[PDB]
């Protein structure tokens, strides 16, 4: 969860709204196991 | 790192790009909530936009720490302090800061 | 750095589990030593105090005059692998033609071995078990007949798409493991590793899988251990048209490389439901046979 | 010199002059989780004396007709003292326990209680009596809290297993002509290094009369059974707000 | 490289890119109580990470006319988290604190806050105005809890002493053109080795605007001041039931 | 024993207070060194950042061209003992004949030195103070006359019986210390040790002496520190009949062997009550003199 | 903006304990991920078609 600790403050002349972009990844202690098929199958009918 | 669609709400083709970023703006100083999302990387939701989430889908089990890096794209003259929290299992969605 | 004495001298953090007992090799039954009469005060092997919680330490030698016996009787058949590494039935799957259940030519079986009492009672002697397994699939028609029919078995782990028809795209099986075999071939057989996210499977879990209020409607979740839920076993006749024959697939499991912990009382009432110890309250029977009087055979 | 004992831990001390030794479950003492068995990465909190101490939680009356009772651990303590608070504020918990069940009478009373610890004590229901209804026990029966719960069918431990074989678990007996208490030390038992103190009860404590209480008219008829227990080597991790369930 | 900082303690981390160094009160870091200074004999509990962490307790709005506020320690925390629980269950407590006051604006706003720590901050009253009535401040003014309390007469710190000399105490300034936070580390200060977290506040935290907040119409007018603090080296003793006062 | 790494490497328990500063001997004021012009970039002594919380480090030498000055001015008179070891008035006790207050020939004074502003303002510069003291008692009639009258002064610690009359049995003084002296003798004088149950007396205590609800009626107890309450000083004319003369006893205190901690802002509003910092809200005055304009003297 | 992923680790963001991680990385090798037979073609040979 993300909260305002203080406030977004800006002087006269600058936009009152701005955006944040989030980038995610795994740390070096991350591993996966038990190989399986993905939940999605990207085709509806036969692919021609 | 790949882009996490925290803002996974718009669905019309013309607004899909808006899912890639979320906003902040001047508030009332009441420690207001900006956004929330589950941290489960292989669950439906924001993480599906990430390569990690997709690769995760080919494995039944996973283990490890995750990291989310937030980049502020407002103007140079904008300042602010945000509190980002991670609530371990069992804790319901925090009602306040 | 630590400077106050109570901190220096504390045992907070000792990770070594102090053990009061240790295993000894015992490949054969113990021998008997010669003994003679003992007419003594102070020494009293026969007298015990069961309240302590331990079993009697009295032996043959101290209760009667014994001879010497060199016992070479082996203890090998009572090892966990000896007791458990024997294939038993753990699942039956029907694939009928004209049917109420699976008339569509495929079937999904949630992997749970608690549907058959012989196997179940044996594994429930322990609380936690860790092992590898060999699965064998015996297929035939309901009369025990063998027909020239090709089948596909697929292992679908939690999260993989379960097939919903004989023609599901999921049968492409690009990542899940599948076995293609004919009914005319010998039974298919494969090895399976220990797959739980936990260090062991546990036949008993006194708890709930999630947090929250545990209201009457979510009471069916008491005892549900996702760590034991390995997925689904799917089978289908391999074709775009319905099979000409009704089939039955019987699944046998043989455990190997077994480890077990925390023995418990063995089931003495009939089982009623899978993974749940409910018993019929109106038909509570004694554990064994009964007689008319305690002074009569 | 085996009949007499003192158990001191934290700011609490227990004495007994009619003991029957001490049982250490499965032959091993409680210990903290090793760096190789552990998996969670946050530094744990080990409150020590404020939580590893004796808590006296309940008293039951032993009657000539009592069926027996059970308590679930760590459930009995989740709402008591500093231990409870820690169990509520943290996702992860782990600990051992020293259990001391008390019951004294007179050299003229008689009876014997079986005191045992059963790991993963899953409760079953009578399935609608006929065995056709797949019912489940309610939260108050699975996690009865400090009050414990009375057994409906002791012979099958309300779980379809024979109480006659419960002695395969760590246990002691309180046989009135012999002793007035039972002491059992239990290490942390689970297939995971840490777990939730709220969602999972690692074991159950059973106190069941096997030889009924008896005495002549005129002898004190109120014979209480009191339960005192102490967590040992408590460790907590995964801190957030307090949660009761 | 003095303007940038990271404070990590427990499961909490604070960052700032407009800092002004760090003040260590009276030149010394918090430490645990030595075996020679101590007097109580029970083994203390030192919960560590579960209580020595950052707690964000309150946000005030800085207005062009604000007079200033104060908070009392450890009062602000007696009802929060695992620290609070420990403070309630134990008679004795002792700890240091890392205080981090936050306030950012823009390169076009201006103003300066004095952030200071005053040990034994006894509050006085205006004595009925005329000075003939020997009145006393109410509990809510002496121990205001997390909300803090607004100064009635900042010039005399509501205690008959000059705020002009408050800089003789550990302090920093938040001068908007320069920094956006103040960080002060405070050791345990008292004439006793341990004391009651409930009956005695060891010091008060004062945040007072000395150069008024100002900006032109159109610039963000809501300028919050947030208070975050972390106990350090917390120790508790004299365990019994929980008490709130 | 400790085995998990976080326990081994932890600093929990470090009793050594890490100190960033240390005292240096400074018996005289610092000297001035010769300096010359500096025309440099990078070096900027004059510029400071008061926000940090520290005082300026700039010195004479770096702001102007200085000569060498050997400063032998002593710092001895500004030590705590120099400042405080001077006797000042801390109490006055009246023993009138025909009176409203003490017409019974004895008086009890609760030891509290905050009744006189000169002494009070000085000690309140610090939060905690530890010291020994020399008490001197100057007695005479209200006109400053000396009469041939014998008095008894008794120190009554908390818990000892306070006398309730000129003839109280408590004056037997078998254990408390008493001084018998004539008004004609020089002032009585004694040494007193540091008596608090605490390591120091504290002029400020932000708290309550007891637990409980702190309702309006028990608000007069806010700030009451029993650790500062040393007892009662009792005085009586030594006789079974009323004295022929009205008396006044003035008490002077001279601190010695002083230690002080935590300096604080000095009182700038008139005092109103003993041990309580109340001030008159309607008469809040500036700390000092004022002028008409900032550009004028 | 630099284009690199964050270098921050658990150890520097919270107080951590020591954990000896023996979890294997073997199943995520290219051969592990790809060496599993999947359907890539279907060919029909009907009679009347
Ligand atoms: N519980 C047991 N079951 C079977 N054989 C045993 C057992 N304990 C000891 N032995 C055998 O007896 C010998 C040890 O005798 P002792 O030294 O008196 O314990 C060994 O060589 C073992 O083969
Ligand atoms: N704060 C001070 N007040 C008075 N004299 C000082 C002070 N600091 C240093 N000195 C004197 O200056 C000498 C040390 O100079 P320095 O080594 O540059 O600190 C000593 O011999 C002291 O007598
Ligand atoms: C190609 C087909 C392969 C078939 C794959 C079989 C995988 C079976 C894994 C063994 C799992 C052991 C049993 C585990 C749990 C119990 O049955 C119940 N869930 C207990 O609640
Ligand atoms: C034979 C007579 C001897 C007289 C004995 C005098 C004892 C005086 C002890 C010095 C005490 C120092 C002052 C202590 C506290 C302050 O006055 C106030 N209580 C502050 O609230
Ligand atoms: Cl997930
Ligand atoms: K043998
Ligand atoms: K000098
Ligand atoms: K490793
Ligand atoms: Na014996
Ligand atoms: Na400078």
């Amino acid at each position: 969860s993300i909260w305002y600790q203080t406030n977004y403050v800006v002087p006269i002349g600058a936009p009152n709204t701005a955006y944040i972009i989030a980038l995610a990844a795994a740390q070096k202690n991350f591993t996966m196991k038990l190989c399986k098929d993905a939940s999605d199958i990207l085709q509806t009918g036969t692919i021609q | 790192e790949t882009i996490l669609e925290v803002n996974n709400v718009p669905t019309n083709a013309t607004s899909l790009m808006e899912r890639l970023r979320f906003p902040v703006s001047a508030q009332a100083g009441k420690g207001e909530l900006c956004a929330v999302f589950r941290a489960d990387p292989g669950r439906n939701g924001p993480w599906q936009s990430t390569l990690l989430g997709q690769l995760c889908g080919y494995y039944t089990q996973w283990s490890g720490s995750l990291e989310v890096t937030f980049m502020f794209t407002g103007s140079f003259m904008a300042t602010g302090k945000m509190l980002i929290a991670y609530t371990p299992p069992g804790g319901p969605l925090p009602k306040d800061r | 750095g630590d400077r106050v004495a109570d901190v220096i001298e504390s045992s907070i953090g000792d990770s070594v589990s102090r053990a009061l007992t240790h295993a000894l090799p015992a490949p054969t039954g113990q021998n008997t030593q010669v003994s003679s009469h003992r007419l003594d005060t102070g020494k009293v092997p026969a007298l015990q105090a069961a309240e302590i919680g331990a079993s009697s330490n009295a032996s043959d030698e101290s209760m009667i005059e014994t001879r010497c016996v060199l016992n070479s009787h082996s203890t090998a058949e009572t090892t966990l692998d000896s007791f458990f590494s024997r294939a038993g039935l753990v699942g039956e799957i029907d694939l009928p033609l004209k049917g109420t259940t699976n008339p569509n030519g495929y079937a999904n079986w949630d992997i749970d071995i608690t549907g058959y009492a012989q196997m179940r009672r044996k594994v429930e002697l322990f609380t936690y078990m860790r092992f590898d397994a060999e699965f064998t699939f015996v297929a035939c028609t309901p009369t025990g007949e063998v027909v020239p029919q090709l089948l596909q078995y697929m292992f679908v782990p939690p999260g993989a798409p379960k097939p919903d028809s004989r023609e599901s795209l999921a049968w492409q099986t690009a990542t899940n493991p599948s076995v293609f075999v004919k009914l005319s071939d010998p039974p298919a057989q494969v090895s399976v590793p220990f797959m739980s996210p936990a260090s062991a499977y546990q036949w008993f879990y006194d708890g709930y899988p999630t947090f929250g209020e545990h209201k009457q409607e979510k009471d069916l979740e008491y005892g549900a251990m996702p760590n034991n839920m390995m997925g689904t076993f799917s089978v289908r006749t391999v074709g775009t048209s319905k099979s000409k024959y009704p089939l039955v697939v019987r699944i046998y499991m043989r455990m190997k490389h077994v480890r077990a912990w925390i023995p418990r009382p063995m089931r003495n009432q009939n089982y009623l439901f899978k993974a749940n110890p409910n018993y019929a309250g109106n038909s509570i029977k004694p554990t064994g046979a009964s007689r008319t009087a305690i002074t009569t055979l | 010199s085996d009949r007499v004992a003192q158990l001191t831990i934290g700011n609490s001390t227990i004495t007994t002059q009619e003991a029957a030794n001490i049982i250490v479950g499965y032959g091993e003492w409680p210990s903290y989780c090793s760096d190789s068995d552990a998996t969670a990465v946050d530094k744990p909190t080990r409150p020590d004396v404020s939580v590893n101490r004796f808590y006296t939680l309940d008293t039951k009356l032993w009657e000539k007709s009592s069926k027996g009772w059970y308590w679930k651990f760590p459930d009995v303590l989740t709402e008591t003292g500093v231990f409870g608070q820690n169990a509520q504020f943290h996702y992860l918990y782990r600990s051992g326990f020293c259990i001391h069940v008390q019951c004294n009478a007179s050299k003229f009373h008689q009876g014997a209680l079986l005191v045992a610890v059963l790991p993963e004590y899953v409760i079953g229901t009578v399935a609608g009596g006929t065995g056709t209804e797949d019912t489940h026990p309610p939260y108050k029966q699975t996690q009865p809290g400090a009050d414990g719960f009375e057994l409906q069918h002791p012979y099958v431990l309300d779980a379809g297993i024979p109480i006659s074989q419960l002695t395969v678990c760590p246990h002691q007996w309180i046989n009135l002509r012999t002793n007035n208490c039972a002491t059992i030390i239990v290490p942390y038992i689970n297939a995971l290094p840490f777990d939730s103190a709220l969602n999972h009860c690692n074991f159950g404590l059973l106190v069941v009369p096997i030889s009924p209480l008896d005495y002549d008219q005129g002898a004190t008829p109120v014979i209480p059974i009191t339960i005192t227990l102490a967590p040992m080597c408590s460790e907590f991790a995964g801190l957030r707000q307090a949660v009761t369930q």
